[PDB]
């Protein structure tokens, strides 16, 4: 996912 | 699809001869190509991966070569093992692409054929058909040609040819003829030939007989 | 306490190489012991940061070393309608060495990594590779496990998962004696963290050059997770080995993760499975936790214990104060199939911002007293901020509470002195086991010999 | 008493004693007389009076400015500590008691800089400062006449793996792979200093827009950092209350994750913030450590705000743990109303009163009756809390001096923590008699020149 | 060690479909890619496609596109190929193929399935004796085993009593039924001295005729  | 133009088709040699097979690409594929080994009448096994590498358990007298679009399978001192089926495969693009594949066959002096021919059976004419069989026994090299005659005249429908693999011990091929007629069709006509044509003699070989008649 | 800190070596390489970033012995066929040194930061060929390693000679008088030389060239292959592609430009070729029989595994672990089909790519990111080397015979070898051909789009809809792409395998490194080369790679799974082991002789044997990608079937590597605690963990900032379990045909791992849950920290013990058999929490968030792990048994009860530096650790203070100063924890195995209880021993730093526990080295048994011993680090502890190593003693209750011996930075300002340890090897033959401090703030190394005890 | 049976050699020894012990320097005292007795008893025995040395602690105060009603105004002239210095006078082992009363003075200065994540999260939650500067005046302007507010924005440290390097359109879009847009990758750029024109705030948001990183945690403190040391690029005033709104939806790097980039080299705490407005260490730096942060809050005296979304909220409430002078609000679409959560905030942050103690001797020691509420003392207490803006409370101290020290001249301060004024302590130790001045060395009295003759008995001269 | 144990072989009928199976053994499938080839005698090799089996996600030769479909299970640790529509062009011997270490190779082979397709039923061989014609040193007699189905047959002479100096040769096709014939040389004191027997047998009908050669 990271930067969401 | 990359072609893979694999060369020679076949080669007679003998043991401890030092061969060289070529495999050449329709494009530059950089070593991305690897060489495969089908003894006869067995599965495939795996001598070179990208142009070089040997597989695991590979005897060393293997060995490949080549860039670009030409490469080389090589094998010093070939062993009795060696003679088999032999084939190049590039995996630079997909589809993967083969080659034609090489027969390593056992070379040896010449040989005439031992021509038999063989009339129908009781049995079979009784059954409503006729077969002519034409056997052409232990001879070298492999290239023949067979032709079938009925009185004189050629004929080329209904026939039905099976080789076999060089022989173990003598190294030799042989072959199977079988023309097919009806019976009705058979009994119309009283000659039949088998004629075989091989680079021992340069007249063809022929053996004839006469429905009947012995 | 019997570390000789007056007269002491010096090896140095080129200026903003760092130069001993990291370190560790190395013994040849003949049982010559050398050192091996990276410098991540060494001149390519193309002018460029890539890393380099040096095989150092033992020489009382010290001075420059030669290189021990790997390919810096970047690579490309075009094979299964795809285009492989590695990147070296500051890969960081040296960030860890460690050293095994006559093999050195010299690791780059920001080394980038892409795969191109037509339009679309797997994305440039840092795989991390390793380097192996035998000197003696010249043979080479590569190991890059995170390396893929998925393009990036398959990652997407699959919601990033066994994304390898970030790996950075060599952050970290270990080899057990078997033979087992052990990498960490905190980036693995997405910034999970992931581990990644295979026998040295398996790595050597299916090595070609040119292959990019090859496989290593008798590698394992560890398992991602959906449990929110392992986020951004780096599992495997920091490894190690050891025997936890009693069994002693196999060897257990302890792997470091400095932000688990939440930047809580934590260091876990595993079965060569990477089943987990035991947990340590951090005890204060963001202390880094696992930055650094030590296994050595200092009690010479036979049993293996864990030591586990939190460098960034706020000591309470007056007035309702935090001081960061750092902490190292020690773990005393208990007898037979037992737990890791509350730590034994709480050694917290003084220096502020001196990072104490940066690097905890075992130094084996430097008094010759029967017990094991350690030194701890504290790059920018002392009076001066300089850097400081501690060393401290083994006893039958554990560790001693106080430092045996302190040994002050010879370098300026900004060596990082102690960022880098390695002990328990007699470097000089004297029968004593000595210790090599490294300083890539000022691109030295600094050997202290161990000599007879005075009192 | 113990003034007499000591047994005493000098004047000096006799004040020594105790803090009611004096001596009669009179010549013409009884043979058999001890000199070292209470003041009262000498008098009794016909000692002369200018012959008593009897030292008193006292307290006088110096400076008394009344505390200010209101702190609006002025050339920060404001009072908001009473006294602000007292003249402390101690003998040995003696203890003397003073006052100080501290306000929450009203309609102070403020200033208000809004920290704000950038990153591709943020796209659903920029409703929230989508039009902050005209209300954030609004409900500001009843509380003060002085606002200013300033914003900048984070994201994370431009580098590999946190940045997109691939293909080479993702540096100029990092939305590259996906349909949109959006604005490279940055680590911390300033956009406004502090001003009092609020419009300037809400048209600068207008055109901030997100970019994009690939991991989750955003590089957040390096930008309070910065915006923490950057004193005059900021736009921090002198007298007024600093507070530092940080805002994100995710969690944070902390020091040592730079080497997942291969960033090591610790952080400065120096400013990098030059004519570009972008931080320039960002990729060569790595983030800083708690205690750095809280080392430069303090010495900048800025009050640390975590508004963070509900999903952090425990996170960021840990870490303000570990950042004293730390308030969090829920940055959510329901409470009592977002960013009113700045208005609770600041009032959070001056419902407390806490002293502090600077440049203390080893030899005094302070205690403190704590007076909060309406009249409630609390013994040994120095901090109030509950208060509201306008209150004042008030501490009673004491000072005990143990034994006296070599320096006779010192000064300590008490001041409140955040606040701007203070109360300084000039102490004087006063274990020394006046006739000690008109001392006669090598006197004839005593030992035939090889004595001192001082308060009216005969010391043995230096060398002896 | 490293060994795929494919499927036996299978006898289909046009237009039905066949799974072929490439099951592991030494290691797990989801190690390697997983590929597929055909082979025939006339056209040689050809790539079918490949599979992924720690994903699901294939590859095919545009060829192939419909009629073959791979799939593999991990935890059976077997890899499939199905064949849909099936005709006799599709009647050739399929490998299951695996690298070495080299992703994109091509290394380790199964031992192949054979894959016939017709509508032939099970058919009874006819076998025929061949005598020579009304004289040299050596003669040659001869054995004709002519419409069977399926493969394969067992042909010995005087069972299994004369083994040297024989020529049994391959099978062929006509009819969607096979034919067979074998050859013998021997001394002229040999025959008709010596009774020689034709000894065939077709285990799929479970019949096993012997014919003795008779002169003219
Ligand atoms: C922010 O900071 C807070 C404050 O520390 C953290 O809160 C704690 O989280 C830990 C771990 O999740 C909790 O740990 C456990 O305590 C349990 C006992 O708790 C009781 O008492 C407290 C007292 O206030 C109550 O609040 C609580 O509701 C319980 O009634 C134990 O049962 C747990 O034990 C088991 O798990 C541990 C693993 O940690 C094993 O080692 C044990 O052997 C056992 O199997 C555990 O010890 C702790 O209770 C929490 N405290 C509070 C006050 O909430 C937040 O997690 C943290 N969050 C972030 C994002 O940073
Ligand atoms: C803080 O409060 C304590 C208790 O209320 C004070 O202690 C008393 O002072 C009186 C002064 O007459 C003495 O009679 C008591 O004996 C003291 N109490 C004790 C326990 O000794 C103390 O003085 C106060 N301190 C300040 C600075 O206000
Ligand atoms: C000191 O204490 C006394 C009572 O204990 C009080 O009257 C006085 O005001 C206090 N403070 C001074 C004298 O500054
Ligand atoms: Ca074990
Ligand atoms: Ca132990
Ligand atoms: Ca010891
Ligand atoms: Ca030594
Ligand atoms: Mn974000
Ligand atoms: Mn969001
Ligand atoms: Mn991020």
């Amino acid at each position: 996912a990271g930067d969401v | 699809d990359i072609l893979m133009t694999q060369s020679p088709s076949s080669m007679s040699v003998s043991l401890g001869d030092t061969v060289s097979i070529t495999c050449h690409a329709s494009q530059g594929i950089s070593s991305n190509i690897g060489w495969l080994q089908q003894k006869p009448g067995k599965s495939f096994m795996g001598l070179i991966y990208y142009g070089t590498n040997l597989v695991d358990g590979v005897p060393s007298r293997f060995s490949g070569s080549g860039s670009g679009a030409d490469y080389s399978l090589t094998i010093s001192s070939l062993d009795s093992e060696d003679f088999a089926d032999y084939y190049c495969v590039q995996y630079a693009q997909l589809p993967y692409t083969f080659g034609g594949g090489t027969k390593l066959e056992i070379k040896r002096a010449d040989a005439a054929p031992t021509v038999s021919i063989f009339p129908p059976s009781s049995e079979q004419l009784t059954s409503g058909g006729a077969s002519v069989v034409c056997f052409l026994n232990n001879f070298y090299p492999k290239d023949i040609n067979v032709k079938w005659k009925i009185d004189g005249s050629e004929r080329q429908n209904g026939v039905l040819n099976s080789w076999t693999d060089q022989d173990s011990k003598d190294s030799t091929y042989s072959m199977s003829s079988t023309l097919t007629l009806t019976k009705d069709e058979y009994e119309r006509h009283n000659s039949y030939t088998c004629e075989a044509t091989h680079k021992t003699s340069t007249s063809p070989i022929v053996k004839s007989f006469n429905r009947n008649e012995c | 306490l019997n570390l000789d800190p007056v007269q002491l070596t010096f090896y140095a390489g080129p200026n903003g190489s760092q130069f001993g970033f990291s370190l560790d012995f190395h013994k040849d066929s003949h049982g010559r012991v050398a050192i091996v040194v990276g410098a991540p930061r060494t001149l390519g060929p193309s002018q460029e940061e890539t890393g380099g390693v040096f095989l150092c000679p033992w020489r009382a008088e010290g001075g420059q070393c030669p290189s021990l030389l790997f390919d810096l060239r970047d690579e490309t292959r075009n094979v299964g309608s795809q285009t492989l592609q590695t990147f070296k430009a500051r890969q960081g070729l040296g960030a860890s060495v460690v050293s095994w029989s006559d093999v050195i595994v010299a690791c780059a672990p920001w080394q980038h990594w892409n795969v191109l089909e037509k339009t679309e790519e797997a994305e440039k990111t840092p795989v991390g590779s390793c380097f192996l080397a035998q000197p003696e015979s010249g043979r080479r070898a590569e190991y890059s496990p995170c390396r893929g051909n998925t393009l990036s789009r398959i990652y997407v809809e699959n919601d990033f998962s066994w994304d390898k792409r970030y790996c950075e395998a060599g952050f970290s490194s270990v080899v057990t004696q078997a033979g087992e080369l052990v990498l960490g790679a905190p980036g693995g799974y997405y910034f999970l963290g992931l581990l990644a082991q295979a026998p040295v002789a398996d790595i050597f044997s299916s090595y070609r050059p040119g292959i990019l990608l090859w496989h290593v079937s008798s590698q394992s590597l560890s398992f991602d997770s959906s449990n929110p605690e392992y986020f951004d963990g780096y599992w495997g900032y920091s490894v190690a080995v050891g025997e936890f379990d009693g069994d002693l045909n196999t060897t257990e791992y302890v792997v470091g993760a400095p932000t688990w849950s939440w930047t809580l920290g934590a260091v876990e013990i595993l079965d060569s499975y990477y089943q987990r058999l035991h947990r340590l929490r951090g005890e204060q968030m963001a202390s880094y936790f696992g930055h650094s792990v030590a296994v050595t048994d200092v009690n010479g009860d036979g049993r293996h214990d864990l030591l586990v530096g939190a460098p960034l650790y706020m000591e309470s203070r007056a007035d309702r104060k935090l001081a960061e100063v750092g902490r190292v924890y020690l773990f005393l195995q208990p007898r037979g199939p037992h737990a890791l209880g509350a730590p034994s021993l709480l050694l917290t730093g003084t220096q502020l911002y001196g990072r104490f526990g940066s690097a905890i080295a075992p130094l084996g048994d430097l008094d010759r007293d029967g017990y094991n011993d350690i030194a701890v680090a504290a790059p920018y502890g002392g009076p001066s901020g300089r850097g400081q190593v501690l060393v401290f003693l083994g006893q039958s209750e554990g560790l001693r509470s106080r430092p045996s011996q302190v040994l002050d930075s010879p370098f300026p300002t900004g060596s990082a002195f102690g960022f880098s340890l390695r002990g328990a090897v007699d470097i000089d033959d004297n029968g004593y086991p000595d210790l090599i401090v490294g300083a890539y703030g000022a691109n030295q190394v600094a050997v202290y010999r161990a000599q007879p005890v005075v009192k | 008493n113990i003034c007499t049976t000591r047994g005493v050699s000098s004047c000096q020894q006799c004040l020594a004693v105790s803090p009611m012990c004096a001596w009669c320097s009179d010549e013409a005292l009884p043979l058999g007389s001890p000199r070292c007795d209470l003041k009262e008893n000498l008098l009794k025995d016909n000692c002369a009076p200018e012959s008593i040395e009897f030292p008193v602690s006292e307290a006088r105060v110096l400076e008394d400015r009344p505390l200010s009603d209101k702190g609006s105004g002025d050339s920060s002239q404001v009072t908001q500590v009473s006294p602000q210095r007292i003249a402390l006078r101690l003998r040995p082992d003696d203890s003397k008691n003073f006052s100080i009363q501290v306000r929450q003075v009203e309609d102070y200065p403020v200033d208000i800089y809004y920290l704000m994540d950038l990153s591709y999260s943020m796209k659903d939650d920029l409703w929230s400062i989508q039009n902050l500067g005209t209300k954030l005046a609004t409900q500001m302007r009843k509380l003060t006449s002085n606002l200013r507010i300033g914003f900048g924005a984070f994201v994370d440290k431009p580098v590999s793996p946190y940045m997109y390097i691939s293909p080479p359109e993702a540096l100029e879009n990092p939305c590259y792979d996906m349909k949109t847009t959006c604005l490279p990758m940055f680590g911390y750029k300033h956009v406004l200093t502090l001003t009092d024109q609020v419009t300037r705030f809400n048209e600068e948001v207008k055109k901030q827009s997100v970019s994009r990183n690939r991991d989750a945690p955003e590089g957040g403190f390096d930008a309070i950092m910065q915006a923490t040391v950057c004193d005059e690029k900021i736009g921090w005033r002198n007298d007024a209350s600093h507070l530092l709104v940080f805002t994100t939806d995710a969690k944070t790097h902390i020091a040592l994750d730079g080497r997942l980039a291969g960033i090591v080299q610790p952080n400065d705490g120096q400013c990098h913030v030059g004519s570009d407005n972008h931080y320039s260490a960002s990729t060569t730096m790595d983030y800083p450590s708690l205690g750095l942060m809280t080392e430069k809050l303090s010495q900048k005296n800025i009050n640390l705000i975590f508004a963070v979304t509900e999903n952090v909220v425990n996170l960021y409430q840990n870490y303000s743990e570990l950042i004293p002078g730390t308030t969090v609000g829920v940055l959510s679409m329901d409470s009592s109303n977002v960013l009113q959560l700045i208005v609770d905030a600041y009032g959070k942050i001056r419902s407390k009163v806490e002293l502090e103690v600077r440049d203390l001797p080893e030899e005094l020691s302070l205690s403190f009756n704590a007076t909060c509420l309406n009249n409630e003392v609390i013994p040994g207490l120095k901090s109030c809390m509950g208060l509201k803006i306008g209150d004042t409370v008030s501490f009673s101290i004491e000072a005990k001096v143990r034994g006296c020290p070599q320096e006779k001249e010192k000064s300590f301060t008490i001041k409140p923590v955040g606040f701007k004024d203070s109360l300084i302590v000039q102490v004087t130790f006063d274990c020394d008699c006046a006739c000690q001045a008109q001392a006669e060395p090598n006197s004839h009295r005593c030992n035939n020149g090889n004595g001192t003759f001082e308060c009216g008995v005969c010391r043995c001269g230096p060398g002896w | 060690e490293v060994q795929l144990q494919q499927s036996g072989a299978e006898l289909v009928k046009p237009g039905a479909s066949v799974k072929l199976s490439c099951t592991a053994s030494g290691f797990n499938i989801k190690d390697t890619y997983v590929h597929w080839v055909k082979q025939r005698p006339e056209q040689g090799l050809e790539w079918i496609g490949r599979i992924d089996p720690a994903n699901g996600y294939t590859k095919y030769d545009p060829k192939f596109q419909g009629k073959a479909t791979i799939t593999a299970d991990t935890s059976s640790n077997t890899a499939y190929l199905q064949l849909s529509s099936l005709t006799s062009e599709d009647t050739a011997v399929y490998y299951c193929v695996r690298p070495l270490y080299d992703y994109y190779a091509m290394d380790y082979w199964g031992q192949g399935t054979s894959v016939t397709v017709s509508s032939a039923k099970t058919t009874a061989p006819s076998v025929y004796p061949l005598a020579p014609v009304c004289t040299g040193s050596s003669v040659t007699l001869g054995c004709l085993v002519k419409g069977y189905f399926p493969e394969p047959v067992t042909l010995t002479w005087n069972s299994g009593s004369l083994s040297s100096g024989v020529h049994t040769f391959p099978a062929v096709l006509q009819s969607d039924l096979y034919t067979l014939s074998s050859s013998v040389t021997v001394t002229s004191s040999t025959w008709p001295s010596q009774s020689i027997t034709c000894n065939v047998a077709h285990p799929a009908s479970s019949t096993k005729v012997d014919k003795k050669i008779e002169p003219r």
